[PDB]
């Protein structure tokens, strides 16, 4: 009654799926493993005669991707903060140059304000031209306090002062901005580790650019090994980017994406949902 | 199936994986490798010579963006450069790096801050200008980027600058930002720049071809600068952007410091892509 799936039944559809995932910026190596998983799960399985093999394959993949992402989800960040007895709850943001750290911090402030949580920002990028002025504009528009630190202060001193200030004023959250840095830059990685030792953050967020190809996974791997982080925010998804890095992160590193940036305004931030990701990719 | 035909096939298969893994646009990898395969079957009794295979790859890849060392000294003076590219790609920093490169070569350089959207865009470029000793024109109170661009170009031409470099706001051109492509076209029509330079992050993935194509249709891209080559990205997406536009790659960025810009080297880049 039921037909048995053989490898030959799967070849054409596996190739179409491979090019769909690759086009979605799921890296080559992860795409291959996922499709090998898929083939192995299906070889030998029975199926009705007038059922289309191709559709069972596609649905099995959508279901496997949904499970890979759903299993990696953690507690919602706002619930984490509210359930935390820590004041302030300290969050740090890092990642390579230009990915969107500073702007994402502003969106996070906006989201926290809507959830009735008080916030201050530590301007701990003390290197790049106009890094503090850029944050000062956002802080002013969001009507939150920016801590710039004393004149000439290094990133750790700025963060230390920000946390001390938040403690005495019972501020709910401190958000630490950091300069862009390459994951292979030993000196700057050390500068970051120095801020971490001093700030002891409750949550660490790596920022990845969703327009980035295979290097985004490489950034994530290196930073996890040299620094360590809790979650990822993917930016610039509004550039018609599929964001296949989300799948690679879960599959390879067991790291979750918690939000996605979808524009340059403060409201342009959405939570990550497996279902939403699967629909984006396959539709 | 001849032993040679088999050799060609396995070589082409391995090359396809390599280029895709380096983020070259997938469709492009297949069309490029199809041409290469055809050449390997038509050109040069003999069996597989990997060395000859590789030479044809380097040849077809080098064709794909020009052999010739880029000329980076302006044709006529004054020479107006307009920098464009995706949010965060490195435009403002690269403007400073370019100003530094030409100043070191004895040119009078002016920088124009024509980004009115990003907070502290003006401050950022002014600080870079202050650092390297190059004059920056901008109007922080003006919300019309074209007016700033035009006024800045006109003042620097009048004062006999040799090279004038216009920094512009980041944009990707999709969804709502189709209007930003229209604004870029309008700026292009008004300035009539001598070179439109697409500044592109080395790490860019599979969107690169279509995104660069959208840019090119709005305002023709003359040159490309690939930033962040000090990172680990292979750079195949940047290669894809170059093929979509027919533009010439002139410089790469190799760090955050203002002197970290160098002329593009085709052979090394092919080797990097692998
Ligand atoms: N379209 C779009 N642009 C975004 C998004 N997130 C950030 N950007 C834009 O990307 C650019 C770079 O953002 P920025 O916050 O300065 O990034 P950064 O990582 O802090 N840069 P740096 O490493 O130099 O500090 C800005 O123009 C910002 O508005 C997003 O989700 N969508
Ligand atoms: N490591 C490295 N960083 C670079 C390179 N070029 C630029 N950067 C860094 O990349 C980040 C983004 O630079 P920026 O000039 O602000 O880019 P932009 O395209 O003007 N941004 P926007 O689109 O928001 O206006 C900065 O941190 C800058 O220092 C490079 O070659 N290497
Ligand atoms: N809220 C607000 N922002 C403004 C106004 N005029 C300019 N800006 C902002 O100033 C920035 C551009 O000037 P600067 O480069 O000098 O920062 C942009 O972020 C722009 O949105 C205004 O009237 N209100
Ligand atoms: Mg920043
Ligand atoms: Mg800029």
């Amino acid at each position: 009654k039921y037909k048995t799936i053989k490898e030959d039944d799967l070849n054409d559809v596996i190739e179409e799926l491979r090019f769909q995932l690759l086009d979605s910026d799921v890296s080559y190596e992860v795409t291959e493993k996922i499709l090998e998983d898929l083939k192995n799960n299906l070889i030998g399985k029975k199926v009705s005669r007038r059922e289309e093999v191709e559709e069972i394959v596609i649905n099995t993949l959508k279901k496997s991707i949904t499970e890979i992402l759903t299993k990696n989800q953690k507690t919602d960040l706002i619930e984490k903060i509210r359930s935390s007895g820590k004041k302030p709850f300290v969050i740090i943001f890092f990642g390579v140059n230009g990915v969107g750290k500073t702007t994402t911090i502003a969106k996070v402030v906006n989201m926290l304000k809507k959830n009735n949580l008080s916030t201050i920002i530590a301007a701990s990028d003390t290197f790049r031209a106009a890094a503090q002025e850029q944050l000062a504009y956002h802080a002013s528009k969001l009507e939150v306090q920016l801590i710039r630190g004393k004149y000439g202060a290094d990133p750790a001193s700025v963060a230390f002062d920000a946390i001390s200030f938040a403690k005495s004023r019972n501020i709910d959250v401190v958000l630490i901005d950091t300069a862009g840095r390459m994951h292979i830059d030993s000196d700057l990685v050390e500068e970051l580790k120095k801020v971490l030792r001093i700030a002891k953050p409750d949550f660490r967020i790596l920022i990845l650019d969703s327009l980035a190809g295979s290097d985004a996974l490489e950034q994530a791997r290196h930073f996890e090994n040299n620094v360590g982080y809790d979650a990822v925010i993917l930016t610039k998804v509004d550039a018609d980017a599929k964001g296949g890095i989300a799948l690679s992160l879960a599959y390879e590193l067991k790291k979750p994406v918690v939000y996605m940036g979808v524009g340059q305004n403060y409201d342009d931030l959405i939570p990550f949902s497996p279902d939403w990701f699967v629909e984006r990719i396959f539709s | 199936s001849t032993p040679y035909e088999k050799a060609v096939d396995e070589f082409i298969k391995d090359l396809q994986k390599s280029l895709i893994s380096s983020d070259v646009n997938v469709k492009l990898v297949f069309s490029l490798t199809a041409k290469i395969k055809e050449r390997l079957n038509k050109e040069k009794s003999v069996l597989e010579r990997k060395e000859w295979f590789i030479s044809i790859v380097y040849d077809e890849l080098s064709k794909l963006f020009g052999g010739k060392e880029p000329n980076v000294n302006p044709t006529k003076l004054p020479f107006i450069i307009m920098l464009v590219g995706v949010q965060g790609s490195g435009k403002t920093t690269t403007a400073g790096k370019l100003a530094y490169f030409y100043k070191k070569r004895g040119y009078k350089v002016g920088l124009v801050a024509a980004d009115v959207y990003r907070p502290a865009a003006y401050d950022q470029l002014l600080q870079l200008g202050n650092q390297i000793g190059v004059q920056v024109y901008g109007e922080p109170n003006n919300q019309n980027p074209i007016e700033i661009a035009k006024k800045g170009v006109d003042i620097f031409v009048k004062n006999k600058m040799d090279i004038i470099i216009v920094d512009t706001a980041g944009r990707h051109g999709y969804g709502e930002e189709t209007k930003l492509l229209e604004e870029m076209k309008e700026m292009y029509d008004v300035l009539k720049p001598d070179d439109v330079i697409l500044v592109i992050d080395a790490s860019i993935g599979q969107k690169a071809y279509d995104l660069a194509s959208r840019f090119h249709q709005a305002s023709p891209i003359g040159s490309v600068i690939i930033t962040k080559m000090d990172g680990t990205a292979k750079g195949g997406g940047a290669l894809s952007a170059v093929v979509a536009t027919g533009a010439t790659i002139k410089f790469i960025g190799t760090g955050e410091k203002i002197d970290e810009l160098e002329t593009f080297n085709a052979k090394r880049f092919v080797s990097r892509i692998l």
